[PDB]
RNA sequence: ACCUGCCGCUACCAUCCGUUGGAUAAUGGCUGAACGCCUCUAAGUCAGAAUCCAUUCUAGAAAC
RNA sequence: CGCUCAUAGCGACGCUGCUUUUUGAUCCUUCGAUGUCGGCUCUUCUUAUCAUUGUGAAGCAGAAUUCACAAAGUGUUGGAUUGUUCACCCACUAACAAGGAACGUGAGCUGGGUUUAGACCGUCGUGAGACAGGUUAGUUUUACCCUACUGUUGUCAAUUGUU
RNA sequence: CCUAACUACUAUACAGCGAAACCACUGCAAGGGGAACGGGCCUUGCAAAAACAGCGGGGAAAGAAGACCCUGUUGAGCUUG
RNA sequence: AUUAGCAGUUUCGGGGGCGUAAUGCUCUCAGCUGAUUCUCAAACUCUGAACAUUUUUGGUAAGCAGAACUGGCGAUGUGGGUUGAACCAAAUAUUGGGAUAAGACGUCUAACAUUCACUAAUAGAUACCACAAAAGGUGUUAGUUCAUUAAGACAGCAGGACGGUGGCCAUGGAAGUCGGUAUCCGCUAAGGAGUGUGUAACAACUCACCUGCCAAAUGGACUAGCCCUGAAAAUGGAUGACGCUAGCAGUGGAUGGUCGAUGCCCAAUCGUUAAAAGAAGUGAUAAUACUUUUAAC
């Protein structure tokens, strides 16, 4: 037969085809923008982590677009923003197949992240208690000059490099006595500044403040809502039997006839509708949230104007159950990906 | 089957000098200097004193033949160019929906305006060596020079190319920036 | 025949059928006509002759034949006109083709379409040619070669595959070459018969004679 | 049984989000022969598709 | 013919192909039983491109239309009636182009036709009965095997370091 | 239209308890030729233990020596001038 | 079966022109006759031929159906054609070595060099065989014929491109060129009562036509190799694959050379057959229902 019809669209999109359990729990992308920047300002990445959604009114910025100056609502996702804690710098070199992890350095005022993933691992055991074996940086002197040493040698041999950070998650209201790990490539200026201030940044600690300005569109990670296995229904949107006599299933009726005289990829079936990946884009970003020192709230209202009160973002009752905003946060456009207190991962565009 | 081809002789004249690095030319006049790369089809190509470069290659075909003749020609037309520069007038038509043509003198970037009702900003950047200058004729003509033909030339077809109406009748508007004095050269 | 597309008949098999008192149920041949031009032109003034052949050895329908007549009597026209062209085509179409019809089925067959009792009812009428056997045939005068040769020419198209064009060396619907002709004036052996030429030769058919060249002198 | 009904799932029965570079085909030109002129072509080159391939996104190899 | 003007657009009589989406012809395959027709579902592919992207012709002034290249990247509709593809109307749309996949798709469905028995008519038959005639009612079984697909563990049932 | 949620129950995991039909051998594909639609032949694409739960494209799946149709000097039930 | 005109007829057929009209002549057209012309007539023939290949009937055809002769396949395989019942070589006891057949020889895969061309194509790559045609190409190669050329060519660029004349007509404008018909002569180096563009039609410009310069080849109509266009269809795909290209490993040749079957040669071993022999290496045995020799398979 011709079809008949015209439409069949490819219920789904073949662009998110292997749709399993992804890799990261948190949000992970395997992509940055390029070098065009200053420097440490343009750190490019950030982890947030989620704590759900509100509304927001405001007024458009478009002309001819009912009215540039009326106001209209608009959800927003609001998410806990720890400042993190970078520890490793690490140099990659660009070779006939890719980049390649030549050799990281890490700083010896802290190594709690390393046993951080330790006391949730092993199972013999030889070296929980507090040591190593897959090489660590310690040492006060004779380390000093191992990492003077790996410094130079990145800073001459080729290709960008990234910094090893952590969120501090004891201190956010979901206790978790292992943090989450990121790389956040450090884009613009040259190599040799690049290289070097990672070193001096180490025992600092960044902000999200320190990577996004209040009106910047962001490029969004994250992990999608774990749902679990269902069949194809509304894995794939397809239809169904609306007046229903039929002794078959919910699930769908050729998958790919005696066509290829076999079955294809290319057919929708019955998997899993949760963890998977995905990226979305140009997310405006509406209000960068302050930090909470414990006593005021101000902070987290924003103006005092069009506001007109004070109070936090969280809700008159709170976050008892869920995600707490204590500290810096982020009011993005509505929507991102992932549960109400998951791990997101940020980039700029 | 296979026949041998005929020298191509070129007077040079004392004017530049026509240095030839391993079958690759470079002509250096007056006006400048203008580089080519040849051996394309494996073809000799000497200088006898200097006032005469020759092209040949001893056996092969028509095609091969052709390609000889092609080459001396192109590079004759360098050497005239480097001493004495190329000229392409392109004169522009349009006052019935009158015609804004600009230049930016600088990076040597013409930029066309107005024409046929479009509020668009047409900008044409020419390419590497010419120039261009506006010049009161009758109210009309972009002067375009340049040392290279090739690439002048070039350059004033893409021009052309740009300021025409790619929808509906190709005679309704005859109208556009076309090229009208060539050939022009100048000794002024 | 133009019920079918002459694919079908383009290649010269089957011993050939005729009309005859056993082929009864024919149709008409399509040329029933092999006269394009002034007939009553005299065998002393057209001295050229062109000629058009097949190329190859195939069935040359008479619709087809029909057909390129009228590249040369429109064409007769243009160029010269009925003073120049004198033609007797120089093939005819005794031979037949049959079709056993199933065109009976269309949605279904009563079975009678099937092989039994196969063999086909006349429908069709059509030239064997093999390749040198020739088709078309203009004698003319000779200031009319390029703008006959045309004629010959679209006739081609109009015939399956290839086809040769020429000009012979004699005088047209005679054996005798142009280098053979003068000598039939001079040697008081031509003999005019209003297209073509008889030609004075002695012999002997009789008991004593002698009227063998007094007779047509 | 009925009304109301958080949390939770879910709806074009709601909300948000869907990029930029090269390479070309056709094709339109350039310089320019073979073919003293000519010609987009032969040598050569320019512009140029919802096209191709990258960037993006998914997955992640008895690959590091 | 297209005023005029053979090829803008068509194109006679005539001639050559390709196609397998028509139907025949054939009877190789299957009667140790490939479940026959349509509709729904769903993908895939083809291009002989209806739309759109970019181009070139036009009897292309504009408008709209027509013709053609590249190109199958994305679209390719809602309904009445019909068992029905086919058919024919109403309505939208940029457009509602033709096809293929065992006349795609029955352990995916439905059974509306076609397919038995019961039965009504009409024509035919002395009659039992017949009908590519009409009408009506008529049980659609099985995956707990291998593969293929989807997701889910786990592994070089160690490649000769653990983690 | 356009699907949604919810509960029961089975399924799904365990604990006991345990089954058949089927089964030449066997299970990756493209193309080729070949009882003309190959899992095996040929040439290419390739290839990675052991498995789980779904799914129904393939095994010209299974159930039935097709009774549709023809044949056999095979029958029967009925009809008639 | 059937085409053409010609002649000789016309008190025989018909209608015209010539005295009114005919057949009285002369015409186109009827009939008859005579000589010539077209295609010759499976069931005509004076004459008369030596599954595959060849012949051949039906059939548009069919891997359809039906015959003939030979060959195979089938009741024999092996090598070769990628693969394959039938095509090629060539037939099989079991082996050894040697040399071959068809087919190959870049690699897969045993097997090579040398030489001349041709093709530049998303190609082209061994019968059967996995299709391609009519018709096009200023693609390249190779030819064939006629024309032109130092009395100066060809292309190029430059000059000239007239008088009668506004040719007669239509018009009252169409003055070469909306357009009909004649289409001549002068003079010249040459110039159509004109090839278009243009214009009210002209004017103006250009073309045929000629000449200035430059300076040696030019022009054309065809044939025919390879290539291209023609040349569109359904999972992802086929010279078998890779791949190849400016000698190629493609095509068409040339000169050698090598690989290679269960074929052939030679040797061996076993059986079979045919012939012969007997103390069977059974030279003290005493075997013939058995063993041996020779030859062929």
């Amino acid at each position: 037969m011709s079809h008949r019809k015209f439409e069949a669209p490819r219920h789904g999109n073949l662009g998110f085809r292997p749709r399993k359990r992804a890799a990261r729990h948190q949000g992970k992308v395997k992509s940055f923008p390029k070098d065009d920047r200053t420097q440490k300002v343009h750190l490019t990445a950030f982890m947030g982590y989620k704590a759900g959604m509100t509304h927001v009114v405001r007024d458009l910025e478009k002309p001819g677009s009912k009215m540039h100056k009326k106001e209209i609502v608009e959800a927003v996702t609001i998410i806990e923003c720890p400042p993190m804690y970078i520890v490793g710098l690490v140099g990659y070199v660009e070779t006939a197949q890719g980049l390649k992890t030549y050799k990281t350095v890490w700083a010896q005022h802290l190594s709690d992240n390393f046993r951080r993933r330790l006391y949730k691992n092993w199972y013999k055991s030889k070296s929980k208690k507090a040591f190593t074996k897959y090489v660590k940086q310690y040492e006060t002197e004779e380390g000093k000059k191992s990492i003077e040493a790996s410094l130079q040698a990145i800073k001459k041999r080729c290709s960008v490099v990234r910094v090893i950070a952590h969120t501090q998650v004891h201190k956010l209201k979901l206790t978790q006595k292992k943090a989450h790990v990121l790389e956040i490539q450090v884009n613009g200026g040259s190599i040799v500044e690049k290289v070097n201030f990672a070193v001096a940044n180490f025992e600092k600690t960044v902000n999200v403040t320190g990577v996004f300005a209040e009106n910047e569109l962001i490029d969004v990670i994250g992990v999608t809502k774990g749902k679990g296995f269902n069949g194809v229904i509304k894995r794939w949107g397809v239809r169904k039997l609306p007046r229903k006599t039929h002794k078959g299933l919910r699930k769908v009726a050729c998958i790919g006839a005696w066509h290829p005289s076999r079955v294809s990829t290319t057919v929708p079936r019955a998997g899993q509708l949760g963890y998977h990946h995905r990226v979305e884009r140009n997310k405006k970003i509406y209000r960068i949230g302050q930090a909470q020192p414990e006593d005021g709230k101000q902070i987290s209202t924003g103006k005092t104007e069009f506001d007109l009160t004070e109070k936090t973002i969280n809700p008159m009752g709170g976050f008892a159950h869920y995600g707490m905003v204590k500290h810096e946060f982020l009011m993005l456009k509505g929507c991102v990906a992932g549960p109400r207190k998951r791990a997101l991962t940020l980039r700029k565009s | 089957m296979k026949v041998i081809n005929s020298s191509r002789k070129v007077q040079i004249p004392e004017n530049v000098t026509v240095d030839v690095k391993g079958r690759s030319v470079k002509v250096t006049g007056p006006r400048g200097t203008l580089s080519k790369s040849f051996d394309h089809a494996s073809v000799d190509i000497n200088l006898v004193g200097k006032k005469e470069l020759t092209v040949d290659l001893w056996f092969g075909n028509r095609k091969q033949i052709a390609c000889i003749k092609t080459i001396t020609s192109i590079i004759e037309n360098m050497i005239t160019g480097v001493t004495k520069g190329y000229e392409y007038k392109m004169r522009f038509v349009y006052a019935h929906f009158p015609i804004n043509v600009a230049v930016t003198d600088g990076g040597r970037v013409v930029e066309i305006r107005n024409f046929f009702g479009e509020k668009i900003v047409r900008r044409i950047e020419l390419l590497d060596g010419i120039t261009c200058y506006r010049n009161e004729k009758a109210k009309d003509e972009i002067v375009l020079t340049g040392n290279s033909l090739e690439l002048l030339s070039q350059s004033c077809a893409t021009i052309q190319l740009r300021s025409a109406i790619k929808y509906k009748d190709v005679r309704k508007f005859l109208d556009g920036i076309y090229v009208s004095e060539r050939n022009v050269l100048e000794s002024n | 025949m133009g019920r079918r597309p002459a694919r079908c008949y383009r290649y010269c098999k089957n011993k050939p059928y005729i009309k005859s008192r056993y082929c009864r149920g024919v149709p008409d041949a399509k040329i029933r006509i092999f006269d394009l031009g002034r007939k009553k032109a005299s065998t002393d003034e057209f001295p050229l002759c062109v000629h058009l052949i097949s190329l190859e050895k195939e069935q040359l329908s008479s619709e087809a034949i029909e057909a390129g007549r009228i590249s040369c009597n429109k064409y007769i026209s243009k160029t010269g006109g009925k003073d120049s062209f004198h033609m007797r085509v120089r093939v005819h179409p005794w031979h037949v083709l049959r079709i056993n019809k199933m065109l009976s089925c269309a949605g279904a067959d009563r079975l009678q379409t099937g092989m039994r009792g196969a063999f086909g009812k006349p429908m069709g009428t059509v030239a064997r040619v093999n390749i040198g056997q020739i088709i078309f045939s203009i004698r003319t005068r000779d200031n009319m070669l390029a703008n006959v040769v045309e004629a010959l020419r679209r006739s081609s198209y109009k015939f399956p595959g290839r086809q040769k064009i020429v000009v012979s060396k004699k005088w047209g619907f005679t054996a005798y070459n142009r280098e053979a002709y003068q000598k039939l004036k001079a040697d008081g052996r031509l003999m005019n018969d209003g297209a073509n030429v008889k030609v004075i030769t002695n012999h002997g058919t009789l008991a004593q004679y002698a009227k063998d060249i007094a007779a047509a002198n």
